[PDB]
């Protein structure tokens, strides 16, 4: 009597099965990206330009035929200890900080805060962070006409020289070169603190022009999927 | 007679651990499917298999023959002698295909990951072993090489070798320094920034060694004998020295395993035996 | 501060609410539970495996 | 002046004065009861199923009523209803987002919760009357995340979210009906009594309280761990219950003396308990450690039992059948483990 | 039941020294990695310093950098922290917290008003 209950299950076994490699084939052909930041340094405008298009904001994209779907969690609540577990599989984590408002109260402190203590986690430990630098123009006129100084907030910057090995755009001061370099090998010195031979950082300065930023994050998920299987095959 | 007893010993330990190494890394990738879920996986156990298919089934022939300098119950040694090639070329083209796909997994791993298909690594697994079969059987069975231990028609070795040898160890090698090229770059990449956080050569002789050691010993124990392969037919040493150098280019593949399957977590999986 | 004063009246009523109640001895708790374990201590199959003649799994 | 010290200070009074209540009905102890009684002895169990139908972690794992079927979600966006006594996917459903954190079967096998990130409780339904499956019913009046979910009846279904409020929602029209609120930290999960009538919610404030569902009040609140609550379960009598905490730790508590029991914490395990539940006559417990291990102790004799090995990443959840004749686990492996 | 408690503050002329204890109760002292974060009136919280495991990683926020200096025990179960040459800036209320999950450097505290492991506070204010 169990002729009907066998042949029905199995096809509808098959039928299903069938249709979830099909979409698991779809699945594993895109990309996922965690977007976030320290707060109020211009999330919205970033995501007006970046992404150029409720706790879960989700936006997707493609170029080069590789697609990527950015997250924002910019509808939660404030603690972040039992929710950012769900995003161990994330490739990327898109972490905007501004670089301008140290003064107005130590959010520098708070944005390097936050980055060590996703560094050194559980389970985000193989996670490798994407670094912008928000409002550089907003250095250049806080430095130019004297609003503040981060030697105050920081006393070993005056034992710090800009390096040899920097990019320095023409026509710009040495001092908002300083700084943000400054900034720059800050982040790097907490995220290589620890290390593990997993995962990496990447800076980058943009945000401060409005032009194209895309061809940024596609090439850092690519070198980073690069020195994945790099790391994969012990040829690292 | 010293020496002809331990000679026995000693290759019948080869194959001992040849063998059991093989049976246990394919029971270990049988055992477990969280291993085989992934595509690049199944190009090494196919390669395993293929080591393991020359094994069983030439190796102790020839073993067996020259410990005693005979050929005892000979009728098919001919017969035999497509089998001796048919798994040889294979692994040797198996190992080809592998160094490909990596160069395929760091070049462009976009494109990679969203054309090749595990349909994809099934079709070259059988490209490469009809590829084998088909120059290894059909010539030899029929007419097309003419106390076994017999010569090598200069028609046809050549090419074979030419086919077998030649053409993948060239483009191994192109792949590997050219991956090696893109090795070095990243590790300047990395150390550059590195070294601006910190305010080198010791990681970049890393990825050297490994390449060395990797491709080093295919071409140190694989080239002897390929290219004695061609001074016989028109010689002039010995005898001997091909039986040692074919000696040697068995131990070779008998050998890769420990390299070509020692990864972190595969090594876990070996040590849950 | 209208907002820190109420949450510690409603704090301090919750307490005034929990703190009626009464209780009872731990052993008398711990022999109920016993109780009920041993009245329930042939109905677990996880305890002892049962044989394969009525295991549906096996 | 100021008296908002005053009010803090009697209310330190009455927490001092609460103290020694607890202190005066604890003359006697629980190890020293469960004393000259056989052990449970050192049981080896064996995995029976697997399952492979999942892309990436498994987050839920709710069990069945029936004790045959059982439905599981992970964070790849697909609910899955599998048939354990055929290996078999009964169900497959794509959900609105792909982040996921909790489902909840209905008891009468017609309904099915989800809910993660998206701040949402979608209830789909299983009497098809066109075959397909499809949203019968959303729920959106929370601001934090979706932690877990449990069906009481057919058309009502208590949910705790991430904005330290609780709710019960009213499916049949859409809107909510009481309102829980008490907490400082998010509530982490909650579980219903066999009563019907009371549950227990735990949450991250080290702290779990017992609800009413008819009243809206809080009965009784217990504070003896040191740190977040991952999992917290009820013990099938109903007059007990068990939790799981972050910090090696797990508890049995009870209501009627309003204190701890006992602690099955040990030496040499340091990690997490992620998901903990009883069994069918209580005198085991399971709990899901996050060294990739599978803890059985005994209930009464505060000692370990036995250790499951198997996933290579750390599990999730775990549930138990109503009959008590199966166990079934789920970890970050994409693998649902049945065993016997 | 996890509880705090904090003894220091007072109204001292810029240029004092000032020692705040930090007692805790409820849980093994031995174990987690203490924390000091402050606040000042208008202003939101301020991560100030924090203690490893033991007392051998050490780290203070830029404002305070070798100035105020901090210390556990395990004996007593306190941390102590001192402010020496107390800039006229540090009118804030101090609030002594601990990380939530134990063996794990992942540590932030500075979440608004609403966490289980943060004392009462002392509210520290230079004089004129
Ligand atoms: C009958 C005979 C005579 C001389 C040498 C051999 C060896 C056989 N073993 C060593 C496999 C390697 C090989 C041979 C011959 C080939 O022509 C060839 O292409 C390969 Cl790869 C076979």
């Amino acid at each position: 009597d169990q002729r009907n209950e066998e042949k029905a299950q199995r096809e509808a076994n098959k039928k299903i099965e069938k249709q979830l490699q099909k979409d698991k084939q779809v699945y594993r052909a895109t990309h996922r990206l965690l977007l976030l930041g320290a707060g109020e340094s211009g999330k919205s405008t970033i995501v007006k330009q970046m992404r150029i298009l409720t706790g879960i904001f989700e936006t997707k994209f493609q170029v080069d035929k590789v697609n990527f779907h950015m997250f924002d969690v910019g509808a939660q609540r404030d603690e972040r200890r039992k929710w950012i577990q769900c995003f161990n599989d994330v490739t990327a984590i898109i972490f905007v900080v501004a670089s301008s408002s140290y003064n107005m109260t130590n959010r520098l402190q708070e944005a390097l805060n936050l980055f060590k203590s996703i560094w050194n986690n559980r389970w985000l430990r193989t996670i490798s962070v994407i670094l912008f630098l928000n409002k550089q123009d907003l250095l250049a006129e806080k430095v130019l006409a004297g609003k503040s100084k981060i030697e105050d907030y920081f006393p070993e910057f005056a034992r710090y020289t800009t390096p040899e090995d920097a990019t320095p755009e023409p026509g710009e001061d040495p001092r908002v070169t300083r700084a943000k370099y400054f900034i720059r090998d800050e982040f790097l010195r907490i995220s290589t603190a620890s290390g593990d031979g997993r995962h990496y950082c990447y800076p980058h300065f943009t945000c401060s022009v409005d032009t194209e930023n895309i061809r940024r994050v596609f090439n850092d998920c690519r070198d980073i999927i690069q020195r994945m299987h790099l790391r994969q095959y012990e040829l690292l | 007679f010293s020496v002809r007893i331990l000679t026995a010993c000693f290759l019948s330990l080869l194959i001992l651990s040849t063998l059991l190494g093989n049976t246990l890394v394919c029971a270990a990738v049988i055992r477990f499917r969280h291993l085989r879920s992934k595509v690049t996986n199944f190009f090494v156990i196919s390669l395993a298999v293929s080591d393991l298919l020359v094994a069983v089934l030439v190796m102790p022939w020839k073993a067996v023959a020259e410990i005693a300098g005979f050929w005892p119950f000979g009728s098919f040694c001919n017969i035999w002698v497509a089998f001796d090639i048919m798994c040889s070329t294979a692994s040797i083209l198996n190992l080809c295909v592998i160094s490909v796909d990596r160069y395929w997994a760091i070049s462009s791993p976009f494109r990679y990951e969203r054309k090749m298909t595990p349909k994809a690594a099934f079709i070259l697994i059988s490209v490469a072993w009809t590829l084998s079969v088909l120059i290894s059987f059909i010539p030899v069975q029929l007419s097309w090489h003419k106390n076994c231990d017999s010569s090598l028609s200069r028609t046809y070795a050549i090419s074979s070798s030419v086919i077998s040898f030649y053409i993948p160890v060239a483009i191994m090698i192109v792949t590997y320094t050219r991956i090696y090229r893109i090795a070095q770059k990243q590790i300047r990449r990395i150390a550059a920034l590195e070294r601006a956080a910190v305010h080198s050569f010791k990681r970049e002789t890393k990825v050297l060694k490994t390449l060395s050691v990797i491709m080093g010993v295919f071409v140190c124990c694989w080239l002897p004998f390929f290219i004695l392969n061609c001074i016989l037919p028109f010689c002039c040493i010995d005898s001997n020295t091909f039986d040692v150098f074919v000696w040697f280019g068995w131990a070779n593949s008998s050998l890769n395993p420990i390299i070509y399957a020692f990864n972190a977590d595969f090594r876990k999986a070996f040590s849950t035996l | 501060n209208t907002a820190s004063i109420a949450q510690a009246r409603k704090l301090v009523e919750q307490l005034k609410m929990e703190a009626n109640i009464d209780r009872i001895k731990v052993s008398k708790a711990a022999a109920d539970l016993m109780a009920y374990c041993e009245a329930h201590a042939k109905e677990d199959p996880l305890l002892t495996p049962v044989p394969a003649s009525e295991n549906p799994f096996r | 002046g100021s008296e908002l010290d005053q009010l803090r200070q009697e209310a330190e009074q009455l927490k001092n004065q609460i103290r020694d209540a607890r202190k005066a009905c604890a003359d006697a102890t629980l190890s020293q009861i469960t004393n000259n009684i056989d052990p449970v002895g050192r049981i080896q169990m064996r995995t029976r199923r697997t399952l492979r139908g999942h892309l990436a972690k498994i987050y839920a794992m709710h069990w069945g009523t029936d004790s045959r079927l059982l439905v599981s979600a992970s964070q790849d966006g697909k609910l899955i209803i599998w048939d354990s006594y055929t290996t078999n996917k009964v169900h497959a459903i794509p959900l609105r987002s792909s982040w996921v954190m909790t489902c909840a079967y209905a008891p009468s096998g017609n309904y099915v919760a989800c809910g993660g990130l998206d701040n949402i409780c979608s209830i789909y339904n299983l009497k098809t009357r066109e075959g397909n499956v499809r949203v019968s019913r959303e729920l959106a009046g929370h601001t934090g995340y979706l932690s877990c979910c449990r069906f009481l009846d057919d058309n009502q279904i208590v949910t705790s979210s991430g904005d330290t409020t609780c709710a019960l929602w009213d499916i049949e029209t859409g809107q909510q009906t009481t309102t829980f609120t008490g907490h400082t930290g998010d509530v982490m999960s909650l579980s219903l009594a066999p009563d019907t009538r009371l549950f227990v919610s735990g949450a991250c404030d080290a702290s779990a309280k017992l609800w009413d569902v008819r009243e809206g009040m809080c009965r009784q609140t217990f504070t003896g761990h040191e740190s977040d609550i991952n999992a917290i379960c009820f013990f099938p009598n109903g007059n007990a219950f068990a939790t799981g905490s972050d910090d090696a730790t797990c508890r049995l508590f009870d209501l009627r003396a309003d204190q701890e029991l006992m602690t099955y914490s040990h030496d040499n395990i340091i990690c997490g308990i992620t998901s903990v539940s009883f069994s069918k006559s209580g005198r085991l417990l399971l709990a899901g450690y996050d060294d990739f291990n599978c803890n059985v102790w005994d209930a009464l004799k505060a000692d370990r039992a036995g250790v499951l090995a198997g996933h290579d990443n750390r599990v999730s959840c775990l549930g138990v059948t109503d009959d008590g004749m199966a166990v079934a686990t789920g970890s970050w492996d994409s693998f649902l483990k049945i065993w016997n | 039941q996890v509880q705090l408690q904090e003894s220091g503050g007072g109204l001292v002329q810029p240029g004092g020294s000032l020692r705040l204890s930090c007692a805790a109760s409820g849980f093994t002292f031995s174990n987690y990695k203490m924390n000091w974060v402050r606040q000042a009136p208008g202003k939101g919280l301020e991560w100030v310093s924090d203690i490893s495991q033991s007392g051998a990683s050490i780290s203070y926020t830029g404002s305070v950098k070798g100035r105020f200096t901090i210390s556990r025990d395990n004996a007593k179960n306190t941390l102590y922290l001192q402010m020496n040459s107390l800039k006229p800036e540090d009118t804030a209320v101090y609030y002594c917290a601990r990380c939530p999950a134990p063996f794990t450097r992942d540590c932030f505290d500075v979440t608004s008003t609403t966490y289980a492991y943060r004392g009462q506070g002392t509210q520290v204010t230079v004089s004129s």
